[PDB]
């Protein structure tokens, strides 16, 4: 099987809502270690943004469930919650594994650096939120450092209404708000995104749309 | 594919 | 582990919309081998529901997909190998499905709106296996979804009031099947048409416990006798 | 469970 069968089954799988298929051939595409197209790095992106989204949000209705039982009902809560964790953390280590082999070694525009390092955040983000061991320190500053990274480079090379520096921002004030436990610093981050996006108005719909989420984060934040 | 998906937005 | 057990992981499962976890709990609990309590036949039916329906929904997408394409002949090969890989999920699903009832549901059940209730999911998986196969095997297929429906058919007529929520979902689903399954549509609007009407006649059937469920099929019914008949 | 769901209704 080639490249491009290999994507043209992905969009297959995308359409039939097959995520964890979709994400087999995206990585596999990867794995011939060239440099991804923006279509190619869409599908991938997408792929795995499902397939760890499921596990995520299990984990959270396991994991209330949990914290609220006063029984052997615990115990059975407590260990299902491990097993989702574990799917969930096999998912991450798969995702961040392609970025520090390929994705990020390969990428030749800023643009795309950007993409992948906020990528790499958004995945050591998702292991922050479920490893509260000793290794939660050292998770976090993963986080952080590929999303300062992100964003030092967004905001030299990238006009402020592009999509990817606005979602950029969208995240990394998301991590300051829930990880960090820093909302002054999450509500300051996203409001000067906001505001430096409206000054500079473009060639639109997607931008237009995460300035939206933008402010919704800062009406929930601020109450 | 639409800015929710393509970037992974968290909420 | 234990039948309480096996059902608490399942409800587990089902609040974390992991489905096949929840179908591989009820799928132990029912190979126990004891009847079946009204929750646990409820949260079975939920399960394998979720799971084929993926796979019916996603086959329905490629299928489609691999019609549309005038070839493009490897573009079809591969949609055409792939809906056959969706295929052979979904004939296992109603297999297991299949063989739950034959050899523990059905014959374990000591209640007529039991017996009629597992009936009806065997004509409803028989109907599912008889979408996606043809041409050979696909009349033997079509001929065990309708004897299960008929059989159902038959005992809920005979013992079942007219509006409770088992005989109206099964003429719903049986009414669907000779719309769909058999061509026929003038005999899915008069079984849809009659077990309407006989409802509305029996009324005072009704009681607190389901007319919610009752009406809601009723409804259901009657946009189907539309539909069909525009 | 809902009417939709216990009893797999088509349509």
């Amino acid at each position: 099987m080639d490249k491009n069968e290999l994507v043209q089954k992905a969009k297959l799988a995308e359409q039939a809502e097959r995520y964890d298929d979709m994400a087999a051939c995206m990585k596999s595409v990867t794995e011939q270690g060239a440099e991804l197209s923006n279509e190619e790095r869409n599908l991938l992106s997408v792929a795995y943004k499902n397939v760890v989204g499921a596990r995520r949000s299990s984990w959270r209705v396991v994991s209330s469930i949990e914290q609220k039982t006063e029984e052997k009902k615990q115990q059975m809560a407590r260990e299902y919650r491990e097993k989702i964790e574990t799917e969930l953390r096999d998912i991450c280590n798969d995702v961040l594994s392609l970025l520090e082999k390929f994705l990020i070694p390969n990428a030749s525009q800023a643009e795309s650096k950007v993409f992948y390092l906020k990528m790499k955040g958004d995945y050591y983000r998702y292991l922050a939120e479920v490893a509260a061991g000793d290794d939660k320190k050292g998770i976090v500053d993963q986080s952080q450092q590929a999303y300062q990274e992100a964003f030092e480079i967004s905001k030299k090379e990238m006009q402020p209404t592009h999509p990817i520096r606005l979602g950029l921002a969208l995240n990394f004030s998301v991590f300051y708000y829930e990880i960090l436990n820093s909302p002054e610093k999450a509500c300051s981050l996203a409001k000067t995104a906001f505001d430096e996006a409206i000054a500079e108005l473009l060639s639109y719909k997607d931008s237009t749309l995460i300035m939206q989420l933008l402010r919704d984060n800062l009406t929930l934040w601020t109450s | 594919q639409g800015x929710l998906d393509l970037l992974d937005l968290a909420s």
